[PDB]
Formats: structure tokens, C-alpha cells, sequence
């Protein structure tokens, strides 16, 4: 999926169940693979420490 | 860099309620995530990025 | 950093000995991960002889003849702190000193396990 | 330029967001507040965690089928095993708290249905034996939702609550249930119902174990219906947050 | 400095800050207090090290070449361009146009080569580095008449001394240097794509003023580029794949990012 | 003609600097130049959008 | 009582009307304006047609299929053969102009899809050979829209641009393309995207033939999907209007 | 300065300063005049040298390693930690938390190794020392591309010059460095006890820029740590037994003090 | 911007110091910082104890 | 800078192959112009063998015997960017790799053309 435009998309659907997990990942912007390549992750790789809040927008 | 002492936390998403669609409508959708920093975000100790690698000059 | 690097394991014959070499990496560590399992025989013959090697994300299981197809890494991640091996068929010969080396530049960590078979 | 049917409630570290709501029913016009020094009785200083105890606690979802008779919950009992709130009462003799009930249910324009969300204080329920009283297990279902029965429960020698939906287990008309604070969810206009309930009891504070102050009941007057090729499974999630909770009588945990 | 967190209380209202639209292309800019109860905090952290002057003003080795005191190769010539080294280059490519002053530092080291020569006596080696402007004459040989440096700036350095350093002012026919040029030099579009008359600085020539010893000696010169008084315009996404050719942004298709065992997984 | 400026210090002192060249491009880097204006990148929209008010 | 999602832009003798738009992105906060007497270089008086040059020019439509990788355009090159604008540059050595990009695409409530509209200045594109540079024909397609390739372009001896959609031909992450002025069209909220771009270049004015200042790219992160019996063919029309254009260096026509 | 002795006369009274209680944990603070007749004395002695800044602000060798200009070992890597040397370490361990600025001085000396090589000509040896921040890439080999030092601070030193010196600001995610950590890094308490993310500074890499001579040469680098603007909190008892491992306070049980022939004995 | 301070002298003269770096952590040690507060270590008791008065 | 330095030309026998080696010089380039056409045989015999050389404003046409009086510079200016050669009589042997070198100090540019004859 990382070689296609499908890596960015997140799948959801109608399932005969409740309480299921859409996704899950740790809060590691500098190290985690998910954020290692974002504008935030790319810039956080030239520095050693980081301190502040993070905004996640889901469309 | 990954460090056990300074553990960040875990971000997860669950279904509060089931997705509901009418007839002649796809029941499979997708979501997009956008990550940015707040107005209280700072960094320190300028270091080189591991990503870029070079064995010879261009 | 390896948890309890110096220790002694005691097990009966044919009981399958599990050797725990779980490590933890410091921030500075950024070099390639290299695991090296070397065994020192109780026979008093040439020591520091390697049995199983894990480098370049690949595994080698033929460095010591006596243990042929008997040493396998217990965990399949290996990059994770847990880097342990288990001998399936415990034998009288098994008695000896086993050294586990986790090398990630900068810094090298070593663990020594004394194995006795009843 | 805000929208009348758009809202957001923030309690503790939890936030709920509804983009299709009717309004907010604040009980009998009273907003949850702490006990005053004139109406208090217990001389010992009350303990108020505030942030930990007062926060949104999401219970397990239920499925709204075409034949679903109805469901009911005991507000004090339901949250007895969840978070600090559950732990706090386990170690405290007395407890006085208010609640905010946000029932959530969504469906497509094509789906048609109707539900009633109502909070009934002191909802003493009847029993089919007509000589015995309902068992604790039958009346109270922690981490679950007790359901209503369409056909009348059989009468015999046992402890089974009359789950008759029309009498609702209180031997009263189901249609007269609107007298208590309530709100209606219709899948053509509402996507949720939010109710704020002030603490109501004869005594200033009471035991939260053997005694239940309020009861939440969700009943569909008009059933869920839709044409083929539509979404068959439709869940309902109930989120309850305690407000202005305070406890007295510290002791060894237990009940 | 940075913004201080503001204390908040539970709020029930029509206002919906979290709900918004990302289609507008507008960042939500929602503080933590909007979606949860916070306590007033007096932040003292400062965004000092994240400035472009602090980010780009460091010495980075861009090119090292060697020459000899005898044999065929007697002098070394390099044209000024920062795309030779991937590190400094990637940092510079963060923006589209950058205008800055340049500081040059050279480190020169001489190593004696293996030889059968005997009774070798070495004299303190002196190295001459000459900077040639675009269109200036280039020396054909080590003992050429060009090394007179009448109008060409040059520096003479003797071994055992601090490395030679000179400051160059921003030189560009255009208002600012262009990192990426989209187009062709020829009005007929029949030439190497992306070639620009901009970012042309000069050529550096390094040689040994004297042989010094009968035995062979080889010296390597390293050029360091430190930007000063830097300015940046139009930020762009950072390079994702490894650089192949300095002349063109030609790359090999690379996986957007690394993979994991599955979604819902907290580890790599 | 000596310029006295404040040194970078922690929270919760002074330094003197003189220019010996008239070139000016021969001066040291302007390390103490911290200015923030992200408004253009974050919100380059025509109509100002209030957070309290709904986007659309 | 105007609607937030309702707008109309009038340039020259052309008017566009959108009844479902998100907003307008004005570049980096700079509005297209003429060259000042302090930042100018060419001593000759600039010629500004204004009404003829600055007006909406509608390019050919494209089809949004379920497997469509993406499309791209060169703003200066695209309008080189359309109207007076195209003729003006043919007779002028220098040219400085700004643009307004209104991408249009509409679909029914039932249709679901997502597109990204972004203007990237100086978009130098890579080539598959890794030793050669892309040909003028491959990079520039006047009166057409150059498309992206899902699978990587084969490497050989030739001049073919790496059309890889994920690297986007610039060897950068596709997700990091939001740094440049951009807007998103989702068939559940938007029916169009409008962007205003100020002239951006290192030099005050530049040749409009061999040099292209900006590049428009439309990429769908989430594909177009719909149930059977719905409209299979969904087109996308791009309308571009020059703003505050001015030329210098009158000469015989040609390039 | 110190307190001046106060003149006193014979006193008979109910007041009993000498009698007190040590159980209260309060120091008696009884001057000589309370228990005996003294004469007024104007002391001019000053407690200047006993201050923490004076006690801890001295250069102390913490680690010395060597490298060669040929052979297998061509570069030397050491992680910054002051527990390597017992002296400086014991002084630092006097308190629990210490916050201070750091000054680094390096002394480099090259010694020619025995060899059969003939006609050896040596060129002034240049040494490069590179500092790598935590999480930064580490050079695999001597001729690796990492030695570019684009964003990594590095110093180039030529033999026959004053030793290279750089000043480091206090670096710690926490408010102050912690000498002793009681606990485990893992929330599950299944890791090396006493390991902390605090006190992590960086790694130092030293190599020869040029071979210099055909014959083998070995150079030893010594790192000196001088604390500056030091601050101390919570004083603790000084180390009584010899240090075994830098990582853990592991010790061998040691006699409280030395013995004597018997009590009432005035000599050792 | 030169700071004139008193040199360490015996009992019973001046020196001038300038900072050439804006880093401030690049300054010399604060040798002349003599402050004494042993009250916390010697007597951290709640009730003040007068020497004349008996302890208990 | 040479336009499309790596490329492959396909032509039938006896069709006259034209090899395009058009270059562009940077401002720094101020040294003497030296053109060198060297051919690498498909025979796998000694490679990097020169065929035609242009230096000191003079042309040499005798560095490889097989091509005798068959390689001529297409353009007579030569100083102009266009520095191309054309083989008049295409033959089966012609198949091989042709390298064009434009050397004007500072900076050397090289172009490689694979020739296949049907």
C-alpha cells in the first residue's frame, strides 16, 4: 500500500457489530513510520527534543 | 528518536455507532488524516537527518 | 543494556533450555543491529566458538557442528529487545558457557549464561 | 451564524459533538450543583474529585431491530464498575450526584423510525409472581442493558420482573411517561437526545449501592422500518456523565 | 517564546470549534482548551533554534579533491555548486528561492605516497588556491602564467597554520538564487531541461607552490560552505528519494514510507 | 562604535561586538532574529473564518 | 441573508457562478497587482491590454474514471494558444501575470469521491532515464492535460518523465503537497475549488515560452466510487483567467 | 568571611546551653564562649574556596582512547558520561541533582609505532573530532559520508597548536541532571534498574583527516570535563567503597573505617 | 560595555571583563559567588529552639 | 552539457547513421575546445578505441582502420554546439557503443550512443 495512493486512505464500512477499532498508532512523530514522513515528521528529524501539542484532523 | 523513558502515548479510533447508508449507495467509505503542530510547539538540539544517504559525490 | 547479563540456568536432560537475552537500546544507538551467539565449551578446547549469527536482517545456523538444526531464535521480530534462543534437545555435552552479544553502534552489550544439564 | 441544531458538550477530558440535535432538556429547570451548608446533614468534610468522577462514560451499544420491545438502565448502578466513579462509591458510605444522558442513534434519510428517551426517578418495578419482588440480577444489569418483553411475562413461583412494555413494569400507561423529563429521537429530524438531570431524593445524600435514584428508558413507539438493499444493523450508544458528584463516609471498600 | 495554555471549564453551548472543513484549505488552529479542561500554564519555551538563520548557518563539507607535487595530475579544479553533497543540498532545497552571503573555509592535508626515493628532505609545503570568476581565463598547466592572480582573488596557505577563510557577497544576475528551474535555456526548448544562468559563482584552482621534497606527496583539499544572512521564499516538501544526478532532479520511485505488520499496530 | 547586545540566556547577559571590515558581508550571522508570521501558510483564505462560527 | 457557500467571479466579459463552494485561497496572502517603478528593470513602457488578456479561458474537460491516476497543466503554456493572451506573448519578449484557477466537478449525493487541487510554482519534473531530461512534448501538452502513471514508468534510453503519482514526478511525498496554496473537492461537501495565485519568480519579468512559472495538478487521494444504475461518465472542467498581465519587448512573432 | 569570637566572663545561672537533645535532629550550634571564658577575636578568614563553583569548576580527565592512521581500528567513538573516571564522578555524586554548563578540552598526541617501513616522510597530522547528538547517524567507517558534519558540530585541529576547546550549554529534557535514579525505565519494571533517559549528551568521534606518513602512527585523545555555573540540590553522604561498574552503584562491602590497636590509643 | 569588578585580595584590586560571545554559556565561571544558608540542614525543625531554654 | 547524452539509434544496413552530439557551454568554460569520438566494439575486444579526433581546430580521421574514410563531422562550424558525425556505409560490424566527449576546461561532458544495424 506504501507504493500506492491507498496508504493515505483509511477504510470504514457497515458491519454487524459495535466497538470495533478503525485504526491505532503510537504518539511518536519523529520515530513512528506513520508520521516519520509528514511535514511535521520531516522537520522533527533535524532536531533532538520536541515539546508541544499535536492537531489531528479527520475528513 | 524512539525512547522508552519518555513514552508518548497511544492514539486509536473506534466505531461509536455503525455506518448507516440507504439503498443504491456504497457502504464502504474512506477517511483522510491531517497532522499539524499547535501554537506551543518547539524543537531543540540541531542534528543531521538519517533519511538522506550518500556513498559518492554526484 | 541487557537485563541480568550474568546468570546460570539449570535444566534436566531433554527438557529444552530457553536462554533469555532481552536488551534495551539507548538514544545514541543508531548503527546496524548485529547479534552474535558464541559458545565456550566446558571441554576446555578452543573457546569463543560462534554457533548462531544474526546480521543484515538474516540468520545463519551453521557455525558449530554439534548443534545441527537445534538452535533457533525464540522470537521472530529480533529487532525488538527480546533476542533469545532455545536449544530443543538438551544433552550431556550442552554443559558450557554461552555468551550473547548485541552490537548497535555506538555501544556493545554482552550477556553470559552458564548451562548445566542434570 | 451558528446552527440551532448544532452543539458540543465538554466534561473532564471527554467531548461529544452532535451536528443534528433538537435541544437540551435541563431536568425540571434545575442545574446540577453541590450541597449547601443549610441543607447538609453529614458533619464530615465531603470529598469532590471533580475531574476524574465527572466525565463521559460510554456504555455498551444495543441493536435496534424491527421487533425490539425496549431497553432500560439504572443510572447509579450502570457506572458502578466504570472509572474512578465506580471506585469512589466502593470506598464511600454516602453519595450525591447529577447526570447528563446523551443517547446517540443515526440512520439514512431512507430509514424511518422513532424512539423515546426519558429519565424516571424512583422507578419501582413490578414482578410477575404478584406475591414476590424482582431479583437484584433481573432488575439490575451492570455493564448491560435490561430489555422489555412484548408478550406478558408468564406468572408462576419465581422472581421475574413484569417486562410488559405497555405497562413498562410500573403498571402505568406508556403514553403518560412524557410527564418526566424526556426527549424524542425520530430518524427524520433527530440524530441524538441530550438530557441534564439534577440530583433528586427525599434525603440530602443516600447509599449508591442498594438505592438507585434515577432510571433511563429508551422505548420505540413507532418501529424501525426500511426497504431492501439498506443497512440492516442499526446500533444505539448511551453516554452518561456524572455532574457535581461528592461523597461522605470513608470506609473499607465493599457492599 | 511560545503561547501560554489558558485555563478552561466544562462548557455546554452551540459553539463547535472542533467541527470545521479541511476543504477550505484553512488550518483549524484549535488549542487543547477548546476540546478539554486545561489548567493555566506559563510556557517559557522559545522557538530560537528553529529559525532559518540558525537552521542553515552551519559549515558543511561540499567537495574534496586531491593533487600531487609530481606526475600527470599537478592541480585540481572544481566549479562552485552546492549540489555535490546531499546533506547541505537537501537543507537548501527546502525552499524555492534562497538569497544569502557565503563564507568559504578550506582544510588542506598532505600525505606522503610510497616510493623507493631515499634521503627525502621535506620543506614546509605552501598551497595556493585561486578563485576564477565566470568568463575568466583558466590555467592550462600548473606552471601557467594565469597563476599571477592580478585581478583574480587568491589565498596562499602554509601548513601548520589555521585554515584559510574568505567571505563572498551574494552573487546572482537575478534577485535571488533559484533552487528549481522549470524550463529550457533555449527559446526553442532544445537543450538540457532545468539549466539556468543563475547560481553560477566561479571555479576554484588548488596547486602546490613548491615541490617541497624529492619523494612524491599527495594533498587533499576539502571545501566548506557556510551560508550567512540567509533569506527564504515559497517553502516546498522535503526530498523523499535519494539524489542520483546533481544536474537534474531525476529520482528512482520510492515507497511513500516504511510498512508495518498491520493497522492497529503500535510498533515498527 | 561598539554595539552592546543581550546574550542568549535561560528563563525562570550582555556582549560587545565591533565590525573591523567595511564590506558588511564580512559580518557574523544574525542569530538573534526570531520573527513568526505563519498566517499566510496556515490561512491564505479570502474571508476570515471564526472558530466559534461553523465553517460552512 | 447571503449563503457562505455561494459565490460569483466577474473578469472581463466572462462570469462564473458556483452555488456550492468552500472558499477562495488567495495564494500566500498576496493579491495580483502590477509592477512598481522601484522593482522594475525594463526601461521601455509596459503594454497592458487588460480586458482582452485578463478573462476566463475554459480548457478541454477530462474524465474522472475509477482508476484515473491524476492530471497536470503548465499555466503559462496552457493559455499560449488561446485568445489575445496567446497572441500577446507571441509578439512580446517579457511577460508578468497572475492567475485564478477555478476547477469544476459535480456529482450526485450517492456518488462519493475526493480530489486535490494545488498550484506548484517551479515544478521541475524528473525523468525515468536517470541521465537524460524529459522532452518538451512529454512535459508540456498545450490544449490537453498530461496524466500521471499508477505503475512506475519503465527505465531505458529515452526522454520520458517519471509520471509516478506517489512521487508526483518531483521525487517528494504526495501528502506533503498541501504546503503550496491548495483546496480539496469532496463530492459530499464541495462542487468546485477556486485559487488566486500572485506572480512569483526570482526575476521581475521572464520569457513565457521556454519558462513556466506555475503548474496546476489535480490528484484524487480517495478514488471515485458509486453503485450500479448511477452516472458512469463524470467530467472535470478547468477555467483559468490571467490577472494584471503586462508585457515588454515588442518584436517579430515567434519562439 | 567567618563569625568573630565574642569575649565572655565566668557565669553562674539556670541557663544550660550545653545540655540539649540530639533526638530533635537539631544541631546544637554552641559557640566556644558558652562553655568557657574566651577573648574577643576579629576573624578575617573567608569561606571562598569551599563554594560549589570553586569545588567543582576544575578540568578533570574523564576518558582517553586511541586510533591509528592504518590497520583495522581507524576511528575512536566514546559516548559522553562522567562516570568513566572515579575522581570527577565521586565529587559530582556528593549531591542528588546537579545543573551546570560544560566546557570540553581535548589533548591529542601521536606516537610512531615500530615498523620495517623505510624512507618515512611525515606531514603535519590533522585530527577531526565530531560530536553526534542522541538519535543522530553514526559513521560506519573512517571514510564514511557522515564526516560531512552538515548539522553536527565538529572541530579540526592541527598538531603544534593549543588544544581545541568548546562550551556546551546544559542539555537535559528534565529540569536538572539526576546523579542517582531509583526505579526502572519500563512501566512493567522488567529492565536494568537505575537506567534514565536523563544525562544523555552525545557521542564523540575522533579520526585522522590524512594518513600523513607511510609508516604506522597511533594517536591517543584525552577528554577533559570542566563544569561551569554549577547548581546543587539535596546533599548526600560521600562514596565509602570503590566504584565497580559505571552503570550501577554496585559495591563490595567495606569496613566503615580503619582500625586501631584499642580505644584510648592516640595513634593509628 | 565592560564590567569592572574587585579582585580577590587579602585582609588586614580591580579587573575589567567583557563578553565576546552572545551565547552566555560561553562565559567564565562565577567564582565570586559566596552565599551561606546552612539553617535548613542544621535546624529543619518546626518550632524554633532557643539555646538558653532547655530542649525538652 | 550534452542534450540526451544516453540514447540508442536503430537503422537498416547501408542507410547512413547520423549520431547527434550537440552540446552547450557554461560561462566558466574558457579553455581550448577538444572533441574526442571513441568507439567501444560489440566484439568484446579492446574497448575505448578512438576513431575520429578534433583538437587545435584540426581534424584526424585515422585512429581506427575498419572505418577508413567513412566518418566525417556533419557540421563545418564544430565550435557551435552541434558536434555530430555520420557514418556513410552502415555495416553489420557497425553494431557497438559510440562515446562522444566535449572537453572545454573547466568541465567535461560525455554522450554514449548504442548503434544497432538491421
Amino acid at each position: 500500500k506504501v507504493n500506492s495512493m491507498e496508504a493515505y486512505q483509511i477504510p470504514v464500512r457497515s458491519n454487524e457489530g459495535s466497538g470495533t477499532q478503525v485504526f491505532g498508532f503510537p504518539l511518536q512523530p519523529g520515530y513512528s513510520s506513520v508520521f516519520s514522513r509528514t511535514l511535521l515528521g520531516e522537520i522533527l528529524n533535524y532536531y533532538t527534543h520536541w515539546s508541544g501539542s499535536i492537531k489531528l484532523t479527520f475528513m | 528518536t524512539s525512547d522508552e523513558y519518555t513514552a508518548g502515548g497511544f492514539i486509536t479510533c473506534w466505531y461509536q455507532t455503525n455506518i448507516v447508508v440507504p439503498a443504491d449507495a456504497q457502504s464502504s467509505c474512506y477517511i483522510m488524516c491531517f497532522v499539524s503542530a499547535c501554537n506551543d510547539f518547539s524543537v531543540r538540539l540541531l542534528k543531521d537527518t538519517p533519511f538522506i544517504s550518500q556513498q559518492n559525490f554526484f | 543494556s541487557i537485563t541480568t547479563p550474568e546468570e546460570m540456568i539449570e535444566k534436566a536432560k531433554g527438557e529444552t533450555a530457553y536462554l533469555p537475552c532481552k536488551f534495551t537500546l539507548s538514544p545514541e544507538d543508531q548503527g546496524p543491529l548485529d547479534i552474535e551467539w558464541l559458545i565456550s565449551p566446558a571441554d576446555n578446547q578452543k573457546v569463543d566458538q560462534v554457533i548462531i549469527l544474526y546480521s543484515g536482517d538474516k540468520i545463519y545456523d551453521d557455525y558449530y557442528p554439534d548443534l545441527k538444526g537445534r538452535v533457533h531464535f525464540t522470537s521472530n521480530d529480533l529487532k525488538s529487545g527480546d533476542a533469545s534462543i532455545n536449544v530443543t534437545n538438551l544433552q550431556l555435552s550442552d554443559i558450557g558457557t554461552y555468551q550473547c552479544k548485541v552490537k548497535k553502534a555506538p555501544g556493545v552489550a554482552n550477556k553470559k549464561i552458564h548451562l548445566v544439564v542434570l | 451564524g451558528y446552527s440551532d441544531r448544532a452543539r458540543s458538550i465538554t466534561l473532564g477530558n471527554s467531548t461529544i459533538t452532535t451536528q443534528e440535535c433538537a435541544n437540551v432538556v435541563v431536568g425540571y429547570g434545575v442545574w446540577p450543583d453541590y450541597l449547601k451548608d443549610s441543607e447538609a446533614t453529614a458533619e464530615d468534610q465531603p470529598t469532590q474529585p471533580d475531574v476524574a468522577t465527572c466525565r463521559f462514560y460510554t456504555l455498551d451499544s444495543v441493536q435496534w431491530q424491527k421487533t425490539s420491545p425496549g431497553w432500560w438502565w439504572k443510572l447509579p448502578d450502570a457506572l458502578s464498575n466504570l472509572g474512578l466513579f465506580g471506585q469512589n462509591m466502593q470506598y464511600h458510605y454516602l453519595g450525591r450526584t447529577g447526570y447528563t444522558v446523551h443517547v446517540q442513534c443515526n440512520a439514512s434519510k431512507f430509514h424511518q423510525g422513532c424512539l423515546l428517551v426519558v429519565c424516571v426517578p424512583e422507578a419501582e418495578m413490578g414482578c410477575a409472581t404478584l406475591d414476590n419482588t424482582p431479583s437484584s440480577a433481573e432488575l439490575l444489569g451492570g455493564d448491560s442493558a435490561k430489555e422489555f418483553a412484548d408478550k406478558p411475562v408468564a406468572s408462576g413461583s419465581n422472581k421475574l420482573v413484569q417486562r410488559v412494555v405497555y405497562n413498562a413494569g410500573m403498571g402505568v400507561g406508556v403514553g403518560n411517561l412524557t410527564i418526566f423529563p424526556h426527549q424524542w429521537i425520530n430518524l427524520r429530524t433527530n440524530n441524538s437526545a441530550t438530557i441534564v438531570m439534577p440530583y433528586t431524593n427525599s434525603v440530602p445524600m443516600d447509599n449508591m449501592f442498594r438505592h438507585n435514584n434515577v432510571t433511563l428508558m429508551v422505548i420505540p413507539f413507532v418501529p424501525l422500518d426500511y426497504c431492501p438493499g439498506s443497512t440492516t444493523y442499526v446500533p444505539i450508544t448511551v453516554t452518561i456523565a456524572p455532574m457535581c458528584a461528592e461523597y461522605n463516609g470513608l470506609r473499607l471498600a465493599g457492599h | 517564546r511560545v503561547a501560554d495554555t489558558v485555563g478552561t471549564g466544562p462548557t455546554n453551548s452551540e459553539a463547535i470549534p472542533a467541527l470545521t472543513a479541511a476543504e477550505t484549505g484553512h488550518t483549524s488552529q484549535v488549542v487543547p482548551g477548546d476540546t478539554m479542561q486545561t489548567r493555566h500554564v506559563k510556557n517559557y519555551h522559545s522557538r530560537s533554534e528553529s529559525t532559518i538563520e540558525n537552521f542553515l548557518c552551519r559549515s558543511a563539507c561540499v567537495y574534496f579533491t586531491e593533487y600531487e607535487n609530481s606526475g600527470a595530475k599537478r592541480y585540481a579544479e572544481w566549479v562552485l555548486t552546492p549540489r555535490q553533497a546531499a546533506q547541505l543540498r537537501r537543507k537548501l532545497e527546502f525552499f524555492t528561492y534562497v538569497r544569502f552571503d557565503l563564507e568559504l573555509t578550506f582544510v588542506i592535508t598532505s600525505t606522503q605516497q610510497p616510493s623507493t626515493t631515499q634521503n627525502q628532505d621535506a620543506q614546509i609545503l605552501t598551497h595556493q588556491i585561486m578563485y576564477v570568476p565566470p568568463g575568466g581565463p583558466v590555467p592550462d598547466k600548473v606552471d601557467s602564467y594565469v597563476w599571477q592572480t592580478s585581478t583574480n582573488p587568491s589565498v596562499f596557505w602554509t601548513e601548520g597554520n589555521a585554515p584559510p577563510r574568505m567571505s563572498i557577497p551574494f552573487l546572482s544576475i537575478g534577485n535571488a538564487y533559484s533552487n528549481f528551474y522549470d524550463g529550457w535555456s533555449e527559446f526553442s526548448r532544445n537543450g538540457v531541461y532545468g539549466i539556468n544562468t543563475l547560481n553560477n559563482m566561479g571555479t576554484l584552482y588548488a596547486r602546490h607552490v613548491n615541490a617541497g621534497s624529492t619523494g612524491p606527496i599527495k594533498s587533499t583539499i576539502r571545501i566548506y560552505f557556510k551560508p550567512k544572512h540567509v533569506k527564504a521564499w515559497i517553502p516546498r516538501p522535503p526530498r523523499l528519494c535519494q539524489y542520483e544526478k546533481a544536474k537534474n532532479v531525476n529520482f528512482q520511485p520510492s515507497g511513500v514510507t516504511t510498512t508495518r505488520q498491520s493497522i492497529t499496530t503500535m510498533t515498527n | 562604535g561598539a554595539q552592546v547586545s543581550t546574550q542568549k540566556t535561560g528563563a525562570h547577559i550582555h556582549y560587545t561586538n565591533i565590525n573591523y571590515y567595511k564590506d558588511a558581508a564580512s559580518n557574523s550571522a544574525n542569530r538573534q532574529d526570531f520573527t513568526q508570521d505563519p498566517g499566510k501558510f496556515t490561512e491564505p483564505v479570502k474571508d476570515i473564518m471564526i472558530k466559534s462560527l461553523p465553517a460552512l
